[PDB]
RNA sequence: GUACGUGAAAUUGCUGAAAGGGAAGCAUUGGAAAUCAGGUCAGCAUCAGUUUUCGGGGGCGGAAAAAGAAUAAGGGAAGGUGGCUGUUUAUAGCCCUUGUUGUAAUACGUCCACUGGGGACUGAGGACUGCGGCUUGCCAAGGAUGCUGACAUAAUGGUUUUCAAUGGCCCGUCUUGAAACACGGACCAAGGAGUCUAGCAUCUAUGCGAGUGUUUGGGUGAUGAAAACCCAUCCGCGAAAUGGUGAAUGCAGGUGGGAACGCCCUGGCGUGCACCAUCGACCGU
RNA sequence: CUGCCGAAGUUUCCGGAUAGCAGAAACUCAGAUCAGUUUUAUGUGUAAAAUGAGAGUUUCUAGUGGGCCAUUUUUGGUAAGCAGAACUGGCGAUGCGGGAUGAACCGAACGUGAGGUUAAGGUGCCGGAAUGUACGCUC
RNA sequence: AGAAGCUCAGACGAGUAGGCAGGCGUGGAGGUUUGUGACGAAGCCUUGGGCGUGAGCCUGGGUCGAACAGCCUCUAGU
């Protein structure tokens, strides 16, 4: 009776401390990058920000008239439907995947708000091969307690910062089922994003697209 | 259990359930209240206003 | 809870309107080029399991009870414990004498009669 | 009423209702008229879920916006002003650099677990459990309740006919990659096409099990006796194979994997069916 | 009558056996293997990280063995057409939005509905949607 | 607690050849319903009502005048 209430109360405070620690980390990382860029500019030096280990990929072309070589990759990316968004560990083994499914998907660097809103609204966990909504921290705790992930904030951190267990967290998240964008795509959507279309890599504009889709 | 899905962003009560930290967040902080140091190298300005 | 039906029109057999020899009772078209089996535009709709109605309200009349066929006063007694679930429907071949006896017994038992004012 | 039980459809005449400017039938949504059936239908508030549309406030970022204004230096000139075509701020001013007012503003990007409104769709579930919040209690916290009205001679829901908007190419067969063709189709009613049996094989069920199978036949059966019931002797398949002979050497043989169980302090040990690789035999076992 | 599963569309050997695709039955396998995929390494082939998915076999039993269209490479070309391969696609088993109309064009793949938002294509009127905005060309 | 049942959760839904399952209807047979019926069985008709996704089922009214059905099994000139 009292033991479970005390343990859960202490667990609640522990999550609060972790979330406070994570929030400070994001603020410090953003502030320190700004300070580094400011000092480089003052000295005349050029500062290169680090590569983004995280990418968010949205499938923009349907299941019709797609070559088998490209189809298998979206099967491996769990992009089995149009307007489906997933997190991918951006590395040298993924850059080549996304370069050959350039005409069929779009991707970019998601900021903290994009990841935070996606898991809050579209966050569904794969529990016993079922799509269970992440409606409470105990759902995540029983499914990711081995990797010391206890709450939604812990899951957001493990996804945003690409921690050691990013593969387990990304595989736990059922692919986000995003709606059609509010306001629509561009006039011609299947042209490359650079050439005025809406396909391929788009860097920090994946956020502006995702907010439409949420 | 969980007959209906409630969006934490639109539900202040569900947000409290999921994230026991939103009760103390302090979103806006005033940090540009000291002498704003205009930080721009003169060589950088020449390169910027080049050609 | 109210009763809502996914469909109200009946499903007619194709071209039953055109031909008197072709009855309106539904028959699944086996034609290979049947545009109606292909679900073209403007064509009529086919029976699908998606048209099935709510399990909790299936077989229920507008009033919210299920019609139960009754032949004699013995049958009505079987509806004593389900007067809020089943409504007695006297059979069409029950004579006028047994009609009034069935109606009176059901009315005393509190069991609804669907076609009481008949014969 | 012998043109005689019941009297269907095709088809035809009459009457009523309606429609019709070179097809029609059909489908969807409603109106109108007709006709049925059984609480019906509205308004607002506070919420929940989905969503759309306007604002307000505040962080942070960039050349710590660029500008700009005001105000001090110097520089230059014009698309040359006052002055006198030519010149250098005068009786207009402009451009460039610097200082200053400066932690200037604003635009913009971005963020707020900041906030104020307007509209629409939805109300699934049915004692209590849960996760939380505010404080036993209360709550926007595991799905709608509250306050009212109007109407019952009508509102809603239908059903029939018709009109309007939108859509809708004739069905079957055949050929081909595919159509189209090519046949079939005046209309309606009734009839009308994978059946019975012998053998074989698979699977399943049932009875018995090293057996199994009564119904060639006999017994018997008073109530239907072509049924049911009982079974003497054979016989069929199986129990032995190999090409006359004719099988545990070895717990009807050891090793490994293995179903299942047991003992332990996940794993270990023991036992180890079926089946499968293995060394082995006996005349296939 | 409704529901579920669901191909082949052709190799390889002599009308067929075969394999392939689809199912069933019975087994073992989760400290395991797979993959119409990408990296890394060794010299296009070979070998070992990423990502996804539980992955295997044995028996046996249905249906299939055509073509059409298009891309790319290439072989010749030829008055000019085209002809010969390979290649994976699209159709074939499949409705829907648009292209005024359509087997092959652009989107999209289907239980019955409510609401929201889009794709392709569009916003003078037929026709739902700006006789919008800005800059040019044209009689 | 018709465990054949009850309940919770998630995903999926075109579909020819083929494969598999559950249902509707008809004639006759065994059992059963203290079954229906000249106070009207069956049939038929109807701009009457209800149920089912569907095959179909029940019912109001009219007509009619002697037989008929539900359930469990059997059977087929279904």
């Amino acid at each position: 009776a009292a033991e479970k209430k005390s343990a859960r109360q202490k667990k609640r405070e522990l999550i609060a401390k972790r979330a406070e620690a994570y929030e400070a980390e994001y603020r410090a990382a953003e502030r320190e990058q700004i300070e580094l860029a400011r000092k480089a500019r003052a000295e005349g030096n050029y500062f290169v920000p680090h590569e983004p280990k995280l990418i968010f990929v949205v499938r923009i072309r349907g299941i019709n008239n797609i070559p088998p070589k490209a189809r298998k990759i979206m099967q491996l990316l769990r992009l089995l439907q149009i307007n489906n968004g997933i997190f991918v560990k951006f590395n040298k083994a993924i850059k080549e995947m996304l370069q050959v499914v350039e005409p069929y998907v779009t991707y970019g660097i998601p900021n903290h708000k994009t990841v935070r809103e996606l898991i809050y609204k579209r966050g569904f966990g794969k529990v016993n091969k079922q799509r269970i909504p992440l409606s409470d921290n105990a759902i995540i705790e029983a499914a990711l307690g081995k990797y010391s992930i206890l709450s939604v904030e812990d899951l957001i951190h493990e996804i945003y910062t690409v921690g050691p267990n990013f593969k387990q967290a990304a595989n736990f998240l059922w692919p986000f089922k995003l709606s059609s964008p509010l306001g629509g795509w561009r006039e011609r959507k299947f042209k490359h994003f650079i050439e005025g279309g809406d396909a391929g890599k788009r860097d920090e504009h994946i956020n502006g697209l995702v907010q439409k889709m949420l | 259990a969980h007959v209906q899905k409630k969006n934490p962003l639109k539900n202040k009560a569900v947000l409290s359930r999921l994230n026991p930290y939103a009760k103390a967040y302090k979103a806006n902080v005033k940090i540009n209240s000291e002498k704003t140091p205009k930080a721009a190298g003169e060589k950088f300005l020449s390169v910027l206003h080049e050609n | 809870v109210n009763i809502i039906k996914k469909r109200t029109k009946p499903f007619k057999r194709h071209q039953s309107d055109r031909f008197k020899r072709v009855g309106e009772s539904w028959r699944k078209p086996r034609g290979i080029d049947s545009c109606v089996r292909r679900r073209f535009r403007g064509t009529i709709s086919m029976p699908k399991i998606g048209y099935g109605n709510n399990k909790k309200t299936r077989y229920c009349m507008p009033n919210g009870l299920k019609a139960f066929l009754v032949r004699n006063v013995s049958d009505v007694e079987l509806l004593l414990m389900h007067n809020k679930t089943y409504a007695a429907e006297i059979a069409g071949n029950v004579s006028a004498r047994k009609r009034v006896e069935i109606v009176e017994k059901a009315r005393a038992l509190g069991v609804k009669v669907t076609n009481a004012g008949a014969k």
